[PDB]
């Protein structure tokens, strides 16, 4: 699961996560193909 | 901007995009809010009245004092 | 005298039904509005259902406009 | 718990059949169920579905004499009998425990 | 005269009565106009549902009707 | 006359009682069209609760109608 | 006559007491519909909770029966 | 004297009857209100219901006008 | 004759009081089937809670009934 | 004397009737400040519907106004 | 006989103030059974504060009771 | 005597009538305030709109006073 | 006798505004149910507020009680 | 004694409106308060707001008093 | 005797009015429950409004109290 950065609020909350996971799987992917 | 670029980086006088309860048009000075949207158009004043249309796979609208960003997903 | 003193009240009575009538039919046309800003391109539904709906809340109205008027003119 | 299902099933068999109603018949159900919360409820519950099966001789009886429906009727038969086997579930819960 | 005055204000007494009626026949109206917008793709279900719906928002309006009638006409 | 006077009061007050048998089916048919919507998946579900939930909201209405009738024609 | 005036006011005031009876029957109903919506899955416990659901609400509207048939038939 | 008192309260049963009519046509027009703020765009929509929704609303409070002033002057 | 007209307007008065109770129960009914569709796995609470709720919504109906009886049979 | 009570209970019940009015242009009135809020920049359309809203919402008033008028003074 | 349709009439007046309590008493009932969805674990608070909440909502209803018993039985 | 009783309850309905008038601006004012909330930055708009907005919710409400003057003192 | 007729009426309506009582209450109450669910760990001071928040609404019911009870023993 | 019969009712019917202004005061007062949570920082704008919108809601109780005063000490 | 009768129904209907005071609190009490939800760090805030938001709601009903005490005591 995700951790805190430390029209309905769930309704976004439900879309925002799984959309959120994603962006980072990329973002590891686009930082580990310039590392390499 | 999507997961790849900026798609819209400029001043505009408003948009028109489609949310998950109902048609949005963010004007200049529109109290903050998010809200996801539906697949379809988004309809763009750009600066000087000059109009603009084009059609998103969905994604997230985000409203604040000035700026409106609209975080588009590829799909 | 007496007897139209019974007709007369029952005139304001169904003046007072009224009342109700334009509740229910505003109720219907305020559907309608916010049904627009959603969906502009469904217009066509909305403009037909406009009419069924709408004769629908006004009917109850007419027949209680009827009695107020034999209650009046016997 | 047993023998609640055989009082159970013996006020559901007098529901489900009714036919010409139960007036009388729902006060002796109370006593048998009980046995202000307590006094004035339990006989109020049980009188309530017999008031709903004397509604329907009201309802065949009265219709019958504009002339000279059902299936609200039947199935409502079902409904009230419901009522009677939940109603024992609120008298055993609370004073079994705690 | 005075057996009159009764029936009169019966008829509006009952005239009073469907201020109800339309009242609860636009509720239901309103969510079909509501439910359009969702779903224009459901209008199938939607008027198919309109008729048995109104319908039921209908009879007991009738019903007094009839019994303003009576008062009225014996 | 006098005794008469007291029945068809009566009427009209039983008239007014549907005012709320209206209002209250209203009620439970708009739930009806708004699950539409969202679920028309379900409409084997929602139609077989329209039946049960109508017939329930309709009863008082009828027991009403008999008590106007028992009123008005002893 | 004159005491049949009060026993008759009393059968119209007890029908204008289920006014109330069907609106609130009509609550819990609608509940049912919008949760069959979100959760076919739960029809389960939906079905089971109308009838208990249901029970009350009706139990109310059939004590006034009873009084309104008092006040009719002594 | 006698007669004109039913007349009487019968023009303010009348005025009673409107309580209800300015309240439904507040309803319609605050539906338009709210349009316009999702979407100014389609103003055009929103201007040509104001018409036919506003009329509507209207109608009845014309009629119970009508039926005051037959109660007033015969 | 005299007396017995209060004493009848009475129970109708009672017969009225119950279009409350009605729409109370009503409301807590409602709660029960909204809260089934967001959690079906708190059925446990939800159903002890059930009785618990619902026969606080009761009581007062039924001390009505025994005033209304009260009035009806001294 | 008598006449003159007719009349004055009708003012009364006149000055009722606009219970319902300052609700109705009141409901109309608010949806303007909240729609101000999410669009300050259709304030344009918002002053126009503004006149045209609040004109119909007041009309009723005025027109019973002339009615407790000629209650009044003839 | 007449001192007694005073009383008679009371006790009906004060079985209509308690259409309200089961109003009231209902809403605060409804309340727990959203919170039990959102919130199983705080059935410790939900518990605690149902005593005490529905307590408060009881006691005008029985406060009626005994007025109303004061008026039947002097 | 006799005729003050007229005009006595005439200041009394016309009171009541403030009843609704009193409501009708609470709602007005009650959106001003959600309407701050949001933005802050739009009280210029929602100041000048205070005024105009208000000014039509009180205006009845003097109506009505001048009214229970003239029934009061002539 | 006659005297006694103002008084036990006046004790009715006494009953009747707890109805109201009742009511706000409750809604006081709701709200509390509902914040327990959002927040758990601010009970400390949702107890705090319950107790005063509570008091005044019951305050009120009190003093109708003591009206009530002035009204029926002198 | 007759009179003061009409002028004592007409302090009751004045006491009755008062239940209205209580209401609309209290939707003022609540936004405030909903307020506050989302914006404390605009608590300034809060507060200058609270005073005049309070003001208003207030003005109409007042004068409702004036009326009462008039009618219990002419 | 019969002016009493005048006096002591003057009382009732001021009780009456109380049913509306104690709901308009209600309304204020709710929101400051549901703002401790969201902001527990607003609690200064909110404690120092709850004073001044209270007193409003509670002075009308005061009002009421004298007004129903010297219908009672001369």
């Amino acid at each position: 699961p995700a951790v805190i950065e430390e029209p309905d609020e769930n309704a976004i909350l439900n879309d925002l996560l799984p959309r959120s996971v994603a962006t980072q799987v990329f973002a590891a992917l686009l930082e580990n193909a310039a590392s390499e | 901007v999507s997961p790849e670029r900026n798609l819209v980086s400029v001043p505009v006088r408003e948009v028109r995009l489609p949310g998950a309860d109902g048609d949005l048009t963010a004007m200049p000075g529109h109290a903050p809010a998010i809200v996801n949207l539906r697949p379809g158009l988004v309809t763009v004043v750009a600066g000087d009245g000059s109009e603009t249309e084009f059609a998103v796979t969905g994604g997230f609208a985000e409203i604040n004092n000035e700026s409106v960003t609209l975080l588009a997903e590829r799909g | 005298n007496l007897g139209q003193l019974g007709q007369y009240l029952g005139a304001g009575l169904a003046c007072v039904g009224m009342a109700g009538a334009a509740m229910g039919v505003g109720n219907v046309a305020g559907n309608y509005l916010a049904g627009a800003l959603r969906n502009p391109s469904a217009a066509a539904s909305q403009t037909a259902t406009l009419f069924i709906g709408m004769a629908f809340a006004e009917a109850l109205g007419i027949f209680s406009f009827l009695v107020a008027l034999l209650l009046l003119f016997a | 718990x047993x023998x609640x299902x055989x009082x159970x099933x013996x006020x559901x068999x007098x529901x489900x059949x009714x036919x010409x109603x139960x007036x009388x018949x729902x006060x002796x159900x109370x006593x048998x169920x009980x046995x202000v919360i307590e006094l004035i409820s339990y006989f109020v519950r049980p009188v309530s579905h017999s008031i709903r099966l004397a509604g329907n001789i009201m309802a065949g009886h009265a219709v019958i004499k504009v002339f000279a429906m059902y299936g609200l009727e039947v199935l409502v038969c079902l409904i009230q009998a419901y009522v009677f086997t939940i109603l024992t579930c609120v008298y055993l819960k609370d004073a079994l425990h705690p």
